[PDB]
Order: structure tokens, then sequence, then C-alpha cells
């Protein structure tokens, strides 16, 4: 099943034997043997071919790489000459502008209805949308492209009939797609010419003299390619044209200035790219790369000027001229060639934007395509400074190593108690001894004596071999390296030369981890332990390269399945025993921060809350990379370190498993089409190494060990803070690391010198840091690392002087029609372009773009799925089997506004505009429908629109979905490969500990005990979810769940053993008939309902009755509570208040109670503001977003302290927990937890509850609600606008418990006020204050209500006596 | 006769009694001579803490080095004879000092091996490392003559006779830095171009007064075409800061010159 | 009564004079550890300060110190771990280097 | 008269003794004072000696084993 | 006459006793500065076992470290 999006790295070996079956001639491969070797049984019946002879019959013997025709074909392709599919992508345009138009419909619609519009209204707004869609630069080309990719995946689907040939003929250009290959050809004018007369792509395999005889009297050439370069052009395309539309649009939000750099700049960067490239083939990357870096340089200039401030761009300029000058001296360019290729970065050093255009044109970097990976240069890059001897002194790692140690006390210090019982002697730390005695950690200040003597504290393994509780990290459908007794046979067996003695039977890992007959976590550790790793049959390490990126050559390294096993069990110890004394994730903005908070913590002479007040601080800032630092990591240095991980856990020797079998193991890496250069049957047990091997290896691998050495990086951090007196502060992401220097100023220091002696300290502090890592080993680069005063940029996020900057093409520019979604399901491509149009508008300040490009690409997904679906045969039509009559236009949108919660298709909730978690996903999708419709003049549709009929749903979809609803349209495919994977299982579960979780009567036992938990009075599906998760059915569920892609459930051996019937029959069944449940209508609803939901006029009410209905075999006559929620949008009413204004709603003499409201109001001080003021969106205020209205009451302790606890204890003890809290009006209670505490512990009931606290809260279903925060709202709007802001609930008065999310109003009331002010001068805006009132139709009073259970299990969990996450000793 | 025994019992008493306080007396004066003796062994007591101290850190400090240290070490002299087969370092870690390499890799005599070389350079290039000068970029004539090509628009035009001039002065007075600083500024400042390179030939002192270099060429085809209308006859002293640029020789013995 | 009288005089006398002798004893024995605990103290007391300065200077010198890495660490290490527990020598073939 | 001589010669000779008994009894108790003021810092000043003995020694081994 | 002289010489034996108590008991307290002694003499013979052992840690460093 071939994908639609690019997958894999672009490798072109194999193309070399294509081109020798055609008789023709090219050089894509650097290892000779492939121009002397056998073909295979395919691509060698290519001589029979009569449509391959008849294309080859008019071209010359020798062809040309493609890395220089990409960019010739990105232009001189267009939609206009004949293709072979039928339905063209260009016919239903029409129909596709027309629902884009209709959103500048009903969105707007919808903003006015809520309050927020805006203040200047135009009747040019549908003409000019219109005409910048329809004016678009790149708009039939992704049409013709589209047809292309539906062709050539139709055409790689089968690759061995006599349907995988295809034919296009486009003006100028010819493509003929032939199983997996396309032959291109092109005419000879259209190169560009070297000096010497020859074009510049047939210069690195031929002379001159020889490419002038082979093309003769000939005026057409012939590349040759693989199907996959065509996938990247469809791509590249998609990407310019989303750019592109998002450029145009946003000039008619604001015509004076807008947020996204241009439309007619970005066309100049893009043809000086792709002119780049065309002259200098794949080598012309590393001027590409160069965009990132000059991007950042420019924003940094944006900002008051400092002589140390221009350094970037100065050395970004270097950089990039050496760069040119270097790769072009060899290669004979036309004096007036040498002067166009150097528009791309003068054009980037020439721009003069804003520094939000800067950052949004700083996502537009893989826009050119990706550069063709060699596994000859990916390994020479990494070999040549992985082997390197290395100078170290001893003093500086003895340092380090202290300061590890000291910080591993610190933070056993920190929480449960005080010190850990060091057994030592107490001569050999004198002055150490003395703060045990007195039970005091010593203070930050003055440890610099006494660093030597932590040598020599000893302690109890603090930690446990214990505390995973998750299975899921060793099933995760990847890829293992075979054993070393069958290295060879990953190759293919004809340009080996010769056939492997020995063939492996498996690589996967899910299908390898069933057949681990003893399993369990202390057979991995006795395995590590015992060096069994070093076994002669244990030793392959396999290389893979890198995906989609602009390097040379990246790669990553493959162990087999027991090694990877002890890696993944060291990896899941360390995240969470170690890993916690130095935290990596400490994002902090010190602009906007408090001061005193920020003055207590700067304050490194001790002193924290008693030293002097009126000091000001000014942090600055410095960032490295991380990810060099994996190869330059030696033995010498990190074994101190990985023997105290050992020691402190009761393993002997499992940390050490990589530097104590990596170098013994034989390097290569493992592509299909080229083995190791001279490779025999004769050496093969001892082959030699050549340009892509070597044994030797000493440093590192990249994601192996990762926590370790973060860890370090950070020890040798805080031995840097210790050396030199600062306040330092790190972050790390990616392969990003920030480092803050707080500097602290004794006033009377204006703001002239106090950013000059800022700077001054960063420098002194990345000084002394790159002279400590040095001396470690790890080289930083001066000419790389540069200081910041106040623009930070890390991984997701960067600020200038305090200020967001909007990063929103990184995520809008990735929508498409097409995606991997399982079967080339439409829920999953929808939710897919949901989610991204959401991530985007999270970000930035424009509206409509995003939705616009939404709109656009979610018709066209309809329309390409409904007439070209791979899953089903050719001319097939999925809109006519279903209804009977051809599918109209008003059926798919009106289909489309119905949301996903009640059987529709509508992702693009407007709600989303204000905040991302809802409140009730019900409620929010009721009064949407009911919007829409009120719009149109048809609004008698809604009673027979949301009846539907109930499905077949038993009582374990309810627990898993708890605010839901029982329709068979809103369900996914996940039930479906549960099942599947579930039936694997049983076929295959020779693991011997699987087997024993997975007995004969699970399922049934898992209806039982989801039966109980629905059985109480009222019944609360939010509790039953969250306690059934720590049950061994959550332990199940968790290990059936691992299918993710569709080529794992058609391309596995083990899943299709089943016989019966084929997947492929039952997809194609579900397929259609969850087709049939969407487009249908007035076929799946009932009357009953309907007539039951007449004149309701109350959203609260629907959505109950609603639920009430539904799960009505599992609710009896019981009621469910603590499920709906009101729509904050229907809830509260704006007025909009003037200074000079009063609002008439509270001025109606609040006569019965008084009118209850929130005030809003805006602040007046700026601090900063870049570029200027004229927007709220570029300036920040005084600050606080808010405190909290003193949260909730939280009471109770623990009896005792327990110890380094096991992983099932603390399921236990919140089993437990949970259970006390929920029931108290009864005693029955501690009947009820001891069915489920028996197969968790070994420890008896009356003997926890002293462990558990005293939980006692009120009404519960508030603690539920946000209390116990089951997702954090957050917003979608920009963190700016809500440090200028004052939110006043107080006024309220008793608080109309409540049924008010009080965390989602300060967010809605802070995005309403964006919104309503984003196109509008700051001093232009004549509101004072908004008042928000709540409107008493959708406000209710909840009662305090407890659970109630009058039976009890009575099921024999006690069978549960085995290992894993399940009852230990 | 019993009087005279019982006075002469009694004086023997006496006597010995005598005999028992002097020996009392010797052995409280042996006494006090030990507790005088053992009074340096009191004050040699705080000598202990400070010699703790000091042995406890060389223990930690030696043991941390050779736990770090492999089983294979290979003495100084074995690093020496092994040194004699080809450059190959050693296997196993070794020991040196920094200042006994450092005065060996200038003694080309006994032939260090290269990888050791490089490696003590590298360790060693970071030691004159600052506050100042740490990212601090290099120039020279070339790369300012790039930098400030790429900013001009155009080819040929005189700017590019200016930039020339200006880098060749540079060159030879060694104050490209100065240059290049007051470009920087100038740009950022919100000026063009050819408004910076103005300001850099009539703010820098060396520029002040001085005459334009003189080209040779024999006729038109040797200046470029943009050029061609920026010619003028040229005064009796002319001035580089006044805005002239260059001052041309013809074969004939003419003489022209550029202004902006 | 004269013969009691003398037997109790000599008794006195006689038990005088081991008193005497006992005393002496003692004497004698405080001499000989006077003479015997302080011989040793003046060698040690300056063989402290000697300690001292030669732990001093090797902590001094330890800072001037510079390490060169080589290719044979990890196999070594891996041997000597191989060899603690269940000593026989790891299976072959052989290691990286073996020497 | 010669009786009163003896009494009183038998009483001064048993004054003495008695002197001479009360002067050894604080002798002793005075050693035993200064005893008990110097066992302390010269046991703790044995224990650490020995410690460092012992910890020295076992480097020394270990670092033995490498030439 | 002979009552005073017995009187007297019981007091003589009485005395004399007294005294050869507190002559042996001091004798056996004099007769335990052995035990505290002793640490002084473990102190001296491991002064010299630590000044060895450093003197061949010091000799064993040149071994490793060329110098000059
Ligand atoms: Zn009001």
């Amino acid at each position: 099943y071939p994908d639609a999006r690019l997958s894999s790295p672009i490798v072109l070996d194999q193309c070399d034997l294509v081109t020798r079956a055609c008789g023709l001639y090219s050089s894509y491969s650097l290892n000779p043997q492939l121009r002397n070797c056998k073909l295979p049984k395919h691509i060698y019946r290519l001589k029979y071919d009569v449509t391959v002879t008849k294309f080859l019959s008019d071209v010359p013997v020798a062809t040309l790489p493609i890395d220089f025709i990409v960019p010739i074909l990105l232009k001189a392709l267009s939609g206009n000459g004949f293709c072979p599919v039928e339905p063209r992508c260009q016919q239903f345009l029409d129909e596709i502008i027309k629902y884009t138009m209709q959103d500048a419909l009903f969105l707007k619609y919808y903003l006015k209805n809520v309050g927020a519009q805006e203040d200047c209204v135009d009747d040019h707004f549908q003409e000019k949308i219109l005409s910048s869609i329809q004016g678009n630069e790149f708009l039939h080309q992704m049409f013709f492209w589209y047809d292309l990719a539906i062709l050539t995946r139709r055409g790689r689907l089968n690759r061995g009939n006599s349907r995988s040939t295809w034919f296009v003929h486009d003006d100028l250009i010819d493509i003929l797609g032939y199983g997996d290959y396309v032959f291109w050809k092109i005419p000879i004018s259209l190169l560009p010419l070297n000096t010497q007369g020859i074009p510049h792509a047939a210069m690195d395999w031929y002379q001159t003299s020889v490419f002038k005889e082979a093309v003769q009297g000939h005026t057409h050439i012939v590349s040759v390619s693989t199907a996959d370069v065509l996938i990247m052009c469809k791509d590249l395309i998609t990407c310019r044209f989303n750019t592109t539309l998002i450029s145009k649009i946003a000039e008619v939000e604001d015509p004076v200035c807008s947020d996204y750099p241009n439309f007619k700049i970005v066309s100049m960067l893009y043809q000086s790219g792709d002119y780049l490239l065309s002259i200098l083939g794949s080598d012309g990357y590393k001027i590409i790369k160069f965009l990132e870096p000059l991007c950042l340089a420019k924003i940094q200039l944006c900002s008051k000027y400092t002589e140390r401030k221009g350094r970037f761009l100065t050395q970004m300029h270097l950089a990039v001229n050496h760069t040119l000058e270097e790769i072009t001296e060899i290669r004979a360019l036309k004096p007036s060639q040498a002067h166009k290729i150097r528009e791309f970065h003068r054009t980037l050093i020439r721009l003069e934007m804003t520094p939000q255009q800067l950052c949004e044109l700083f996502s537009i970097q893989k826009h050119w395509g990706h550069p063709v990976l060699h596994s000859e240069t990916a390994i020479q890059k990494v070999k040549k400074h992985a082997t390197v001897l290395k100078a170290l002194r001893p003093i500086v790692i003895f340092e380090t190593y202290c300061v590890f140690k000291y910080s591993i006390a610190k933070h056993y210090f920190d929480s449960q108690g005080s010190w850990y019982s060091v057994t030592s002697d107490r001569n050999l730390t004198p002055g150490l001894n003395s703060y045990i005695k007195r039970n005091q950690f010593p203070p930050l200040p003055m440890i610099k004596e006494l660093l030597w003597e932590f040598y020599h504290l000893d302690h109890p393994p603090l930690f446990s071999t214990k505390i995973i509780s998750d299975l899921s990290i060793f099933i995760k459908d990847r890829a293992t390296a075979v054993e070393r007794t069958c290295w060879d046979a990953v190759f293919e067996p004809n340009v080996l030369g010769y056939n492997p003695p020995h063939k492996f039977s498996t690589k996967r890992v899910p299908e390898q981890f069933l057949e681990q007959e003893n399993f369990s976590i202390e057979n991995v550790l006795s395995y590590a332990q015992k060096l069994e790793y070093l076994l002669p049959q244990y030793r392959n390490f396999s290389f893979s390269l890198k995906e989609k990126e602009l390097n040379v050559g990246r790669t990553f390294g493959k162990l087999p399945y027991p090694t990877r096993n002890v890696q993944t069990l060291c990896e899941a110890l360390l995240a969470d025993g170690l890993a916690k004394a130095f935290p990596s994730n400490m994002m902090v903005v010190t602009e906007r921060e408090q001061k005193e908070s920020l003055l207590h913590q700067a304050s490194w002479h001790h002193t924290s809350d008693d030293f002097g007040e009126h000091a000001t601080v000014r942090g600055s800032s410095f960032v490295t990379d991380l990810e060099k630092y994996n190869l330059a990591f030696r033995y010498e240095f990190t074994a101190p370190f990985i023997e105290y991980c050992n020691r402190c856990y009761g393993v002997k020797n499992v940390f050490n498993w990589m530097h104590y079998t990596i170098p013994q193991c034989y390097m290569h890496v493992s592509d299909y089409y080229n083995p190791p250069h001279n490779l025999t049957l004769e050496n093969r047990n001892n082959p030699p190494e050549g340009p892509s091997s070597y044994r030797g290896h000493m440093g590192g691998i990249e994601g192996l060990q990762q926590k370790l050495w973060t860890s370090i990086s950070c020890a040798q951090i805080s031995l840097v803070e210790i050396k030199t007196g600062f306040k330092l502060r790190s972050a790390v992401m990616g392969d990003n690391q920030c480092i803050t220097v707080l500097s602290v100023f004794p006033l009377e220091t204006d703001a002239d010198e106090q950013e000059q002696s800022a700077e001054d300290n960063a420098a002194r502090v990345a000084a002394s840091l790159a002279k400590v890592t040095s001396a470690c080993g790890i080289f930083l680069k001066p000419d790389e690392t540069f200081v910041h005063s106040g623009f930070i940029y890390f991984g997701k996020k960067q600020y200038l002087n305090g200020v967001q900057l909007p990063q929103s093409l990184k995520t809008a520019t990735r929508m498409a029609p097409l995606s991997d979604a399982i079967f080339d399901d439409l829920q999953g491509t929808l939710a897919s372009i949901g989610t991204a149009f959401e991530r985007s508008i999270s970000e930035t300040r424009h509206i409509f773009p995003c939705r616009i490009t939404a709109a656009f690409h979610t018709f066209f997904s309809v329309r390409i799925l409904q007439y070209h679906h791979l899953g089903f045969n050719k001319g097939f039509d999925l809109g006519q089997l279903t209804l009977g009559k051809p599918l109209d236009f008003g059926t798919i949108s009106l289909a489309l506004a119905v949301p996903q919660v009640l059987g529709g298709l509508s992702f693009l909730n407007p709600e989303k505009c204000f905040y991302r978690n809802l409140g009730d996903p019900v409620t929010s999708g009721l009064f949407q429908l009911k919007t829409y419709l009120r719009m149109i003049e048809m609004d008698d549709l809604f009673l027979p629109l949301i009846a539907k009929n109930p499905g077949n749903c038993t009582a374990i979809d309810f627990v898993l979905n708890p605010s839901g609803l029982n329709v068979p349209g809103s369900q996914d495919l996940t039930s479906f490969l549960r099942q599947i994977v579930r039936r694997t299982i049983t076929l295959s579960a020779k693991n011997k500990l699987i087997n024993t979780l997975f007995h004969a009567s699970a399922d049934f036992e898992d209806e039982m005990v989801c039966k109980w938990l629905l059985s109480s009075t009222p019944v609360m599906s939010r509790f039953a979810a969250d306690i059934f998760s720590r049950t061994p059915s959550g332990k199940r569920l968790q290990i059936l769940g691992y299918l993710e892609g569709t080529r794992t459930l058609l391309a596995s051996k083990i899943i299709n053993n089943n016989t019966e019937t084929p997947v492929l029959d039952r997809l194609r069944k579900i397929t259609l008939q969850r087709w049939s449940l969407w487009f249908s209508y007035l076929d799946h609803c009932d009357n009953i309902l309907a007539e039951a939901l007449t004149q309701i006029t109350c959203t609260v009410d629907l959505a109950q009755i609603l639920r009430e209905y539904s799960w009505a075999h599992i609710l009896e006559g019981r009621p469910l509570i603590g499920a709906t929620l009101p729509c904050m949008i229907e809830q509260f009413k704006v007025v909009w208040l003037k200074p000079y204004e009063q609002c008439p709603q509270c001025s109606n003499a609040k006569q019965p109670g008084g009118k209850p409201f929130v005030s809003v109001a805006v602040k007046k001080h700026i601090v900063s503001a870049w570029p200027n003021a004229s927007r709220i969106s570029w300036t920040i205020g005084d600050g606080i977003p808010y405190i909290g209205s003193r949260t909730e009451d939280k009471i109770g302790q623990p009896a005792i302290k327990p110890k380094c606890p096991s992983a099932a204890l603390r399921e236990a003890i919140e089993l437990a927990s949970r259970l006390t809290w929920v029931t108290q009006g009864s005693s029955n209670s501690d009947l009820l937890i001891k069915p489920f505490l028996e197969a968790r512990v070994n420890l008896s009931v009356q003997e926890i509850l002293q462990m558990t606290p005293s939980h006692y809260s009120g009404n519960i279903v508030h603690r539920y609600n946000d209390q116990y925060s089951p997702h954090s709202f957050m917003a979608n709007r920009m963190s700016n606008s809500a440090t200028r802001l004052i939110v006043s609930t107080n006024t309220l008065g008793e608080f109309s418990d409540s049924n008010i999310i009080f965390q989602n109003v300060i967010n809605y009331a802070v995005a309403l006020f964006d919104i309503k002010f984003r196109n509008t001068e700051a001093t232009d805006i004549q509101y004072n204050r908004a008042h928000l009132h709540l409107t008493k139709c959708c406000t209710r009073e909840v009662p305090a209500q407890y659970l109630t259970y009058t039976s009890t299990l009575d099921l024999d969990l006690t069978r549960y006596r085995e290992n894993e996450l399940i009852y230990d000793n | 006769h019993s009087f005279e025994e019982v006075v002469q019992t009694l004086a023997s008493l006496a006597t010995v009694v005598q005999q028992q306080t002097i020996a009392s007396e010797s052995l409280e004066q042996r006494i006090t001579s030990l507790e005088n003796g053992l009074k340096p062994v009191y004050d040699m007591a705080k000598t202990i803490s400070s010699l703790n101290r000091v042995c406890a850190e060389m223990v930690a400090k030696y043991d941390l080095l050779v736990m770090t240290t492999g089983r294979a070490t290979a003495t100084a002299a074995a690093t020496e004879a092994y040194w004699a087969e080809h450059g190959q370092p050693p296997p196993g870690p070794s020991l040196y000092e920094e200042s006994a390499i450092r005065g060996k890799i200038e003694s080309r005599d006994e032939t260090v091996p290269q990888s050791v070389r490089e490696a003590f350079n590298n360790l060693d290039s970071t030691t004159s490392l600052t506050e100042e000068n740490f990212g601090k970029p290099d120039i020279s004539a070339k790369d300012l003559r790039n930098i400030m090509y790429d900013h001009l628009p155009g080819f040929g035009t005189a700017f590019h006779q200016l930039v020339q001039v200006i880098c060749k002065l540079g060159k030879d007075s060694n104050s490209l830095d100065i240059i290049h600083a007051e470009f920087q500024a100038s740009l950022a400042e919100g000026d063009s171009p050819q408004c910076a390179l103005i300001q850099i030939t009539k703010r820098v002192p060396i520029f002040q007064d001085a005459a334009p270099p003189v080209i040779h060429i024999r006729s038109r085809g040797d200046i470029p075409r943009a050029c061609q209308k920026s010619l003028r006859p040229v005064p009796p002293s002319p001035k580089i800061d006044r805005g002239w640029v260059c001052v041309f020789q013809l074969q004939d013995g003419k003489t022209l010159g550029l202004k902006i």
C-alpha cells in the first residue's frame, strides 16, 4: 500500500540497474559492483516491453541526473495536455471555490452574532477573496501534480501486471511511469550551458568531447528516477500554493501592514533558489541551508544596536560567501551566470521587514526539496570525528563528578525528608559530617572547598528497578537489526553476487515480542547483568539513513532485539528515577516575570529573602547545539558517571552496555541495493572495511543514552555556575540548549551600560563554559555560539524583548487533501485538517487565511476520495453505489456542517477561535448547528437532523468515551484494529506472560467489571473512565492498541495467517457502510426522539435528553450526572462599553437580586513594543495573567511516607484514595476496595488506608471538572494581549455550586477582546471596558451528591500472581 | 629493758615512716614529671586535621584518576619506545604534563605522533579566550570587498571602484575593522549603502586629504559602461574626500577622474 | 604482754616494708612508662610535617596533568568485568584490541 | 612521764601516716583526672590515622596492578 | 596503762590496714596505664606505615608521567 506523502530518504542507487536494462548510461551509484552485477528477475524484462522500447527509440544513450532537472520540471510543467485520468481534478474546481466563499459567510455571521465582528466594514470582500483564489500562480500546477500523483500511486499499487505502465504527454515534456520508476523526456534547449558547450548536469559523468558525439542530431534527452521525486514535487507545489494563497489573503484583512512577508518577494526567492539548484546540482543545498540563520540574524538586528549585535550577521555573511566561493571554483560558470547565482543570499541580506514578517519567513525552508543521500558520504561524515584521539584534563572531570554527586544529593534532600543515611566514615568527610549532624544541606555560596568530600559519600540503592507502568514501550511497531549470524541477508542477493548461507525469519518488533518465551523485567536485568550482550551473535548494530533533511547525511542505529530491550529498559529507568535532579525544560522569560521573585532567585551571595531590595535584574542568554556532543563522548570521561548510575540502583553492569559492545561491532549501512565494497562469499565472516565500513567506533550514537548525556551537560553548567559567581538557568529542547545568565544591578545605572554589562557577563560565562567543555573533550564553536540580550528562540517559541513572534506557516502550509490515515479514511483526513487549522490559529493574529485554506482543502479531499479511491477498483464511484443517484453539492454542504459528535463531518468549529478545550462537545455542536441553520432560511431541519438511530454499543465504549453519543456514524476505526490485534494475539501468544494476562475469560471479565462500574445511582461515566485504567483490563486495552498505519495491516504475515476472510474485504465493507452512513439523511433517523425533543429551546436540556435516550440499555432508569456542561458562547452577552457610557443591563435598577457580570478593563502601560505600538498584539503590559480565586482547599496527609515505591503500589494507593473519596455516605467502602486491591499488591486492606491521604473535597463534580485537570484549558491566542488586561470576576456576587468553568471565562474574555481589535490602531480604540453579563437560561445550581453501591464485583482477581504491571510480592 | 626496746621500736618505726614519706615524694615527683612531659602530645593534636584534609583530598583525586584510567595504561618509557614505531599512539590512555609536552611540540627531533599534535593543539587553542574576542570575526581585504559588493546594486558602477580604493587603503593602513564597524553602524542607522560609503570616505581620518590612486588604461574599452557618464577633467589638486574616487591615466598622457 | 607487743611491732614493720616495696615498684613502673612513651613522639611529630608537605605538593602538581585517550579502554574494561564474574574469558572471536 | 611521751609519739606517727595517705589519695585522684582528660583525643587521632592508613594502602594496592 | 596501750595498738593496726588498702588500690589504678598507652604505640607504628605508603605512591607517580 503506497503512501501519499514522503516517508523515505531519496536514494537512487537501484536506478543504475534500470538504465542498464534499457541500454542506457547513468552513474548514480559510487559502488563499482553495480556496474557489473547480475540484473534481478524483474527490471530485466524491460527488453520485452513494447511501450518502453517505443518511448526510448529516439533519445541518446547518455542520460542526465535528476538532481539538476527538478527545478526545470517545477516550472516547465503545467496542466494543458492529455492525461489518462478521466475525471480531471480541475473539473470540480468551481464547487470548491463556492464552498470556500460560503465561509466568508457564517464564520463572519458567527463572529457578528457573538459580538466580535470588526469596526471597519467593507462591501468589497467577496470579490476580493474570489479574485485572490482565482488569480493564483500555482493553481493549475497543483491540480496537474495531484493527477500525476494519483496515476503513479495506481501504477505503483500493481507493479506486477500490464496496468503498471502509464504515459503522459504535456507540451514539451513526456512522462512514462512503470512500476516504481519514472522516465522523463525533456528538450535539451532548456538546460543551462557550461562554458565548454555542454549542459551543467552532464559534466559530472561525461567529458566535454564525450558528451558531443552521443547527442549529435538529437533534441530530447531522458532522465530516470524513482516514484518518490514525483511525490516530493507534488508536496513542494502544494506548500508553495498554500503559502502564496495565505500571504495574498492576509493583505485583504490589513492593507496597511500584515504579519506575512509578501506574495511577490517569496516568488522571487523561489525563482532564485530554483535557478541556483539548476546550476549547482544537489550540492547547492549548502546555500539553501542558510535561510534560517540569516533570518535569525536579521531578527536580532530589529532592536537597539550594540557593537556585538551585528557579529551574527557578519559571521553568517562570511560563511555563506566562503561556501559559495568554494563549491564554484571547480565548476566552469560563465561570467554572466556567476552574477545571477549570487541572488539568493543577496536578496536575503537586503531584506527590510518587521520581526514578525521575518519570523514567518523563517518557516519556508523545505520548499525547494531535499538532497540525494549516499551511503558512502553519510558514513564518512560520522567516521571522521568518531575515532579521533582526544586530550583531557582530569581536574575538570573530577570537579564535574563531584558536582554530579552534589546535585543528586541535593535533589534527594529537597524531597521526601532529608539526607539518605550515609554509610561512610565520618573522618573522610571533615566538614560535611557537621551538616548531617545538624541535618541541614550546605548553601550554594560556600560549596567550593568541600566539593572533593562529596567523592567519599556512600549510600544504599536509593532508586529501584521498578516503576514501569507501560508495556507499549516494549512493542512499538519499529524495526530491529538481524543477528550477527545472518548479517548480510538484508542485502538483495543479486548485487551481492552470492546467496547468503543464513536467512533470518523476522525483522519486526511486535512479532518478536510475542514470541519471547521468557519475558519480564527481571529477565532483562539478568540478561544485562551477566554481560550477555557480548555474545558472538549479538553484535550487529546496523545503520539507517535519516528522514527528510538538508544535511549531507544523517543516520540512526539499530540493535538486535534483546539489546534494544535493554536500551528501552535503561531509558525508562533513567526517565523518572534519575534525570529529575536535572530539570531540562526550564522555559523562563525574565521580561514578563515579577521583580521580587526574580530578585530573590537571582541573589547568588545567599540572602534569598534577606538581601536589600531595589536591585533590578537584567538577563542575557546564549544558545548551544547539544547534538554534536554525541560523537565526542569517550569512556575515559563517562566511566565514573556510569558507575555511579549503576551503584544508585541495584544493578551491576547494566548502564555500561553501550561502551562495552559498540567498539566490537562492524559498522555499515543496511541498504538493499548497495552492500559494502569488496564483499564476497570467502570474506563473509571477516569482511574487509572500505569507504562505507569501519571497526573501531569509540564515540556515541544519537538517541542512545540521551538522558545521561543531558544530565552530564547540566552538571557541567552547574560547575560553571559554581566557578564564576553568576546565576545560571539551563533549558534543553531538541538539538538546542539555551543558557540564561542573570546579572543583578545595584540601580543608579540607567539603561545604556546596563545591557552592555549584562552582555559582557554572558560572554564571559560562555567563554568559561567553552573552556570547561573543551577540557572535557567536547569542542564548542566560538564562531557559531552567539550572545543575545532580549531575543531568545527555543524549540516551539521565540520572544523578542518579551514580545511573542508569530509562527503559523509551519502548520498551515502542511494541509493537503491526501494523508496516510488508515485506508484513506475520510474522517481521519478531515480531523487532521481541522487540528492543523486549530494549531495554526493558536499562533499569529489573522483568522481568515488559515480557515480559507482549510475550507479549500476539505472539499477537494472529499471529491478526490469520492472519485479516486485506491482501496477499490479503477472507475469506481463511492457516491453512486450508496445513494443510487448522482451526488450533488447540497448533500456535501449539509453533511459537512453537522459536527462529528452528532454523526457528521464538521471539524472546523468556530468556537475554537476563542479556546481549544471545550467544556462540553455536545452543547457546542448543537449551538453551532443551530446557528448555521439559522443563517440560511432553512431552519426547519434541526429536529430531523440530530435524532438519528442509536447503535448496538456494549458497555465497553461508554467507559472509553464518557462524554459521547451512541451513534454508529461518530465512531472511528480503533475498535476494528483492536479486535484484529486481539485475534492475532490469541492465535500466537507463546510469550508465556501475555497468555496469562490474555486468558480465555478476559473479554467477559472486562464486560462484567465495566458493567459493575456503571451500576451506581447516579451513574458517573468520568469516574468510571478514570478508575478503569488502573485495573488489568486497562493494561490489556493499552497493550491491544499498537496499530498505527495501513501497511502493517496488509504486509504482516502474523496478522494475515488467520485465513477465514481477508482483511481487505472487511475494510471495503466497513468503508462502504460508513460512506452510506453519511450523505444519506432522512434514512437513519427515528420519530420518537424527534417528537420527544420538541419545544425544548435550551441547549443543556437537549444535550441531557440526547445523553439519556442514548445508552438506554446501559442505564435502565438510573440518572446520569456530571457529563453535561453549558456552552459559554450561549451563556454570556457583551455590551462593549465606552469611557463615558453606562451599561443598559446594569442600569435597570437591578431590582430582584442584581445583575451578575464579569468586568474587563484595558491597561495603559506598554513596557516594550516592537516595532511600534500601533497594534495591541505588538505590545505587552504589567503582566500577571491572573493567579486564581483561591483554587481549592486541599486536605489530607499520609500517616506514613513510603520509601521508593513500586509500579503497582502507587496505582493501588490511587485506587484506594478514589474509592474512599467518591463514596462517603455508607460504610460499605471497605468491601469495595478489596476486590480491586487484591490484584495489585501483597498488602492487605487497613494497611494501605494509612498510606493514602485523607482526601475530602466538595461537590466532587467540580473536583473532576478542573481541580483534577483532565485537560488544562490554555487558549488559542498569542500571550500578548492577556498581559494588558484586568479581569474582575468578584462582581458576580453570589456567583450565579456554580455551573461555570472559571478558567475558560478569562480565556473567552481575552480572546474576544483580541479578536475585536486586531486590525485597528491602538490609539483609535473607542472602547474602554467591557461587561460580560450572564443569561438566566443556561446556568444551574448543582447539588452535592455522592455515589452509592448496592452490590460488589464478586470476581476472583487472585489469579493474577505473575510479573509485570500486575501484583508484585 | 622493756622501755628501751619500746623506744628502739618507735625510733625504727619513725625512720621507716620517714622513708615512706621520701618514697611517696619521689612517686609524686615522677607523676608530675609525666604530667609536665605529656603536654606536647596534647599540643600536637591540632596538626592532624590539616593532614587529614590534604591526604583525603589527594587520595580522592588520585583514586578517581586511576578509576578513569583503564588497566592498559603503559608507562612513560613504554610510550616513548612505542613512538619509535610510526606515529601510532600506544593503546590505552597515556599521562603527560602540559609544560613537558608543550616544550616537546616545538622540538621537532623525536618525531612526536601527528594525532597527538593536533589533539594537543585543539585542546590548547581554547586557553586564549576572554570576554572580548570570543566570537569576534576576522576581516581581510577580499572578504570586506565582497561584503561591500553584495550591498551595491548593479555592476561596473563607480561605487565598485570606490569600494576597491577604500579596501586597498585600509589594507595598506591596517584599519579595516574601524571601516567595517562604521559601515555597519551607518547601515543600521537607516542609510543607503551609497550614503554609508560616502560617510566612510568623509568620516575616517585616513581618507582626509589623500591623493586618489592612478590606474593606467589605454582607451575607453577598459572602463566599465556604467562609468562612462562620470568622466571629468582632473583638477590641479584633486581630493579623494571631495567626491573624487579615482584618476585614470591614458596612453597619450590624458588624465581623467570620476566624481559622485 | 611483751611477746605480743614484739610480734605486733614486727608485723607492722613487715607490712610497712611491703608497702615501701610496692611504692618503689610503682615508681619504677611510672619511670619506665615515662621513658618509653615519649621516645617515638619526636620522630613521628617530625614526619607529620614532611608527609603533609609531600601530600600538598602532590595535590598542587595534580592540576598540571594532561591525559591522552586510546583505543583499548573499552575492551580492557569489558574483559575485566567478564573475568570478575564466572571468570572465563569472553567467547571468541577476539575483541577489538587484545593485549 | 615515759608513758605520756610514748602515747604522744604514737599519736604523732599515726597523724603523719594519715597525712601521707591523704597526700597519696590526692595524687591518685589527680592522676585519674589527667588520664580521663587525655584518653579521648589520642583515641580519636588513632582512629583517624588508621582510617587514612587503610584507605591509602588500598589505593596504592589498586595502583600496583598497573605497572 | 594497759588499756591505753591496747587501744593505741588497735588504732595503729587499723591505720596500717587502711594504708595497705589504699596502697593496693593506688597500685591497681596505676597498673591500668598500659591500656591508655597502647594507642600511642599503635599510632607510632602506623605513622611509619603511612609514610612508607605515601613514599611508594610518590615514587610510582614518576613511573607513569614522563615529566621533564
Ligand atoms: Zn453592565
